[PDB]
């Protein structure tokens, strides 16, 4: 046989979706017998570590399924073997829900069955909010005094991520510092830096450039010096 | 549950040396352990099986040991494609429980801060907002302490921290501190400072702006 | 094969054929081979285990089911003919199960799959049972490749598998667990 | 409480042996299976004529009455002995080949997984093919 594969996928819509919600994840596979091998779900919330979510076993077990508890009740775990295919059906999503979902593989290891995962998915980002799609806000941020300048691009006020940031059209690479995104009264801030020589600015222009394309914005915000 | 405890979030090596990751159980496991690498987020890649058992495709840089709950994963002479985040799995029971992890980054030689202060846009106070930005660019090691003294007073009201990753090229930090101010506070006072502390020297940094 | 003793005399030989004893009966009988030195095979009724022994412990007391009564292995599985598999060979091994250890199997809600897990390691306070054990399994498999050394960590698990059409077919084994089998 | 499978010349159809051609044994020799409880030869036969007989008229349930107890923990007990024991598998016999008549077939052993050389066991089949002249000359007269 071929190359193992494990593909996922959203069955309806997509990965952002509102408090109260259903979604159906799906994850196709390939390079083996789909049908003799065990197949969870999990996920990785940001900052915090991976949780196991739900197992489901073969047709010689009659389909079984587990669930850890926060789950039990919501979520649902099936499997098309015709298909190859393993699917997580979840209801009531909450907030608490936001993360990176995987699907993976278990098999027999130095000749017992243990959950391992030896083969995963290449993860489905899902968050789960109940803010509104905004464009964002640019400000530039100059030294109010006068070798090396550094100077700024805030990005304030926009949801969801992300945003792309360059600096004159990707002209001004060495030197650049863009910063991960924080997460304030559901809407996003970010802020970048560019260090162009003192006879760069502000002899030459520089521009940031923010595009957003949830809001289809596109703004090119030129730093005027103090 | 059981608790899998990385009590290093991160560890710095460099090429050639030889590197071990903890974890510690918080109930006896036995040698139902896995270990995975993962990289930037992506998908998990499983190396260690019943706790010392080297899955194939794996290098022979990669060994791992223990039995109840103290759980060792050892890296020998490490090489670039092997800085990543590691982490430990129990499966001897359900829940299935995996560590915190642990970030493997580059040793390099320290480097001080760039610190520049950015003052509120005129955009932005038209908005009736202010914020002031501080820079801290390309230090090591990534343990710094940033202070903001308005007019003298530490504030801890507005602060939002942003840090990013050791960097591929430079192997340095760099971190952005921002203060949200209304308009009328901020015209409320004159001067702001942003003070970094960090242990290239032990005089804070200071980058302050008036008006 | 044969010869002749005197001019009128001759000796001569007569070969049974397992192959025939075990397929011309419809009972169902149990089936105990040995494929080689780490794997044994045990099969009765639609019930069929692996049987082998390492150091792993696949189970732990804290987490798995406890076995002091074989009414306990209901919670073992959902076959009943696993459940009988298991409790007829642990009489065949000869455990007590009044003042022997308890032994360990994987609750029937998991979903890892059956297997149950006997101590068996010669050291310590198990040496006497380990030693039992292993007197039992020199009974029920003819030629028995022990692999459980001295003061060395042993554990025995057996678990489903599909019978290996390959083994030797070995009906003193059969015999000795059917003798040996009455409680 | 006989408690033992009676046979009743006795012939062993084609798939019970490994010959696969059927093989009749006289009824002076199969006679001697009846009540005799140390002979591994008839418990193998008494097991194949409760298999044929099953499969006309759940396992192991007459098992003392097809097989002696003792026979077989004599055998495992040789074999955890390192001595030669009995397999249950091959046996040999002497056959007068003129008159027909032959001896009550006995187990060819076994020592390291491997049948006994025939020497290492002469004195059985000497023995034997003494007895079974004395049995002829004994029907003659009669
Ligand atoms: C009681 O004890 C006796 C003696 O130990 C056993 O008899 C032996 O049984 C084994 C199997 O358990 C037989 O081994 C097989 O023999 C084949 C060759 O046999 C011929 O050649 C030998 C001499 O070399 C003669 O003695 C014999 O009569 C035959 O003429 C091989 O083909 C086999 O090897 C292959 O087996 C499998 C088949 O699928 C393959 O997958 C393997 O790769 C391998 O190539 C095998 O070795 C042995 O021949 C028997 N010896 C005899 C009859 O003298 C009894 O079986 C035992 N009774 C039990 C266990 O109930
Ligand atoms: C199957 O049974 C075997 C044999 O009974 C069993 O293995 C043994 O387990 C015991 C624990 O129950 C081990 O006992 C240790 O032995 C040594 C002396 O030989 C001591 O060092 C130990 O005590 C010290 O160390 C402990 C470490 O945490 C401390 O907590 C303690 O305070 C002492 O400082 C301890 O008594 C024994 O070594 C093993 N033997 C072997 C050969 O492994 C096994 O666990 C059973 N398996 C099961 C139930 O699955
Ligand atoms: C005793 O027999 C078992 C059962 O295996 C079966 O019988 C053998 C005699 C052979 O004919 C086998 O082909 C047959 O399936 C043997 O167990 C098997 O051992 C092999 C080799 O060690 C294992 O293969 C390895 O498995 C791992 C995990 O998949 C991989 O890392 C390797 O690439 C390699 O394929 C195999 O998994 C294992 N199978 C089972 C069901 O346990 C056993 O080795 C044998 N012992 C001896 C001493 O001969
Ligand atoms: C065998 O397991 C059942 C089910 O246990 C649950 O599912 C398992 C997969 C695992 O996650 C356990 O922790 C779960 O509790 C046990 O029966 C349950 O017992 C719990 C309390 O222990 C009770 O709340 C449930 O209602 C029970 N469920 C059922 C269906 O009866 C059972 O006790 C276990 N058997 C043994 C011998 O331990
Ligand atoms: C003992 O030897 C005799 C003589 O070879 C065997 O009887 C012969 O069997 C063949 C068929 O295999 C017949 O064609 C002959 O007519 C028979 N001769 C007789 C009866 O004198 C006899 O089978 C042997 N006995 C055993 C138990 O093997």
């Amino acid at each position: 046989t071929g190359q193992i594969q494990l593909v996922q996928s959203v069955e309806t819509g997509g990965g952002l979706v509102r408090p109260g919600n259903s979604l159906k994840l799906s994850c196709v596979t390939s390079g083996f017998t789909f049908s003799n091998y065990q197949m969870h779900w999990l996920r990785q919330p940001p900052g915090k570590r991976l949780e196991w979510i739900a197992v489901i076993t073969v047709k010689s077990d009659n389909y079984g399924a587990n669930y850890v508890e926060s789950v039990k009740g919501r979520f649902a775990i099936s499997r098309d073997d015709s298909k190859s295919s393993v699917y997580l059906e979840m209801n009531r999503l909450r907030e608490e829900d936001t993360a990176t979902y995987f699907c993976s593989r278990s098999g027999i290891y130095d000749g017992y069955y243990a959950y391992a995962m030896d083969y995963w998915g290449q993860g489905t980002s899902v968050t789960v909010s109940s803010a509104t799609t905004k464009g964002p806000s640019v400000y530039p941020l100059a030294p109010g005094s006068a070798s090396m300048v550094t100077l700024g691009c805030l990005v304030k006020g926009y949801f969801p991520e992300p945003v792309t940031v360059t600096w004159n059209s990707g002209s001004l690479s060495s030197g650049v510092h863009t910063f991960p995104a924080v997460l304030q009264s559901d809407l996003y801030t970010l802020s970048s830096s560019v260090t162009v020589p003192s006879s760069t600015w502000p002899s030459q222009t520089v521009t940031c450039n923010v595009a957003h394309p949830a809001s289809s914005t596109k703004v090119d915000k030129k730093i005027v010096p103090r | 549950s059981v608790v899998m405890t990385q009590s290093q979030k991160f560890m710095s090596t460099s090429v050639g040396d030889r590197v071990s990751i903890t974890c510690k159980a918080s109930q006896i496991v036995g040698t139902s352990v896995a270990w995975y690498q993962q990289k930037a987020g992506q998908s998990p890649k499983l190396l260690i099986y019943w706790a010392s058992t080297r899955h194939t495709g794996v290098p022979d840089r990669f060994t791992a040991g223990g039995s109840g709950t103290d759980f060792t994963l050892t890296i020998t002479n490490v090489q670039s494609e092997d800085l990543a985040d590691y982490f430990c799995q129990q499966y001897a029971t359900y829940p299935l429980t995996f560590g915190s992890g642990t970030k493997l980054e580059l040793k390099r030689t320290d480097a001080a801060p760039t610190v520049s202060i950015f003052p509120p846009s005129s955009e932005q106070l038209t908005s009736g907002g202010a914020s002031v930005v501080c820079f801290l660019n390309n230090f090591y090691p990534k343990d710094i302490n940033v202070k903001w003294k308005i007019d003298g007073s530490e504030r801890q009201n507005g602060v939002l921290n942003s840090w990013t990753d050791q960097d591929s090229k430079d192997s340095t930090y760099s971190m952005s501190s921002t203060l949200t101010l209304t308009k009328d506070e901020y015209e409320r006072h004159n001067s702001y400072t942003c003070e970094a502390t960090h242990k290239t020297s032990t005089s804070p940094i200071v980058k302050s702006f008036n008006r | 094969e044969a010869f002749k003793i005197g001019l009128h005399t001759e000796f001569q030989t007569v070969s049974f054929s397992m192959v025939g004893l075990f397929s011309n009966n419809p009972h169902d009988c149990p089936l105990l081979c040995t494929l080689n030195k780490s794997h044994l095979y045990i099969k009765g009724g639609n019930a069929s285990f692996q049987i082998s022994f390492d150091d792993i412990a696949v189970l732990l007391p804290q987490y798995d089911v406890i076995i002091q009564h074989p009414a306990d292995m209901s919670w073992c599985s959902k076959s009943d003919d696993q459940i009988w598999l298991s409790q007829w060979f642990m009489n065949a091994v000869g455990h007590d199960w009044h003042l022997d250890p308890p032994f360990l199997c994987r609750n029937r809600t998991k979903t890892e799959g059956f297997i149950f897990q006997v101590n068996t390691s010669k050291t310590g306070v198990n040496e006497n049972y380990a030693k039992k054990f292993k007197t039992g399994m020199h009974h029920l498999y003819r030629e028995y490749p022990d692999s459980c050394l001295n003061g060395k960590l042993c554990l025995m698990k057996a678990q489903p598998t599909s019978w290996p059409l390959q083994c030797p077919l070995d009906h003193v084994n059969t015999l000795h667990f059917l003798t040996r089998g009455k409680n």
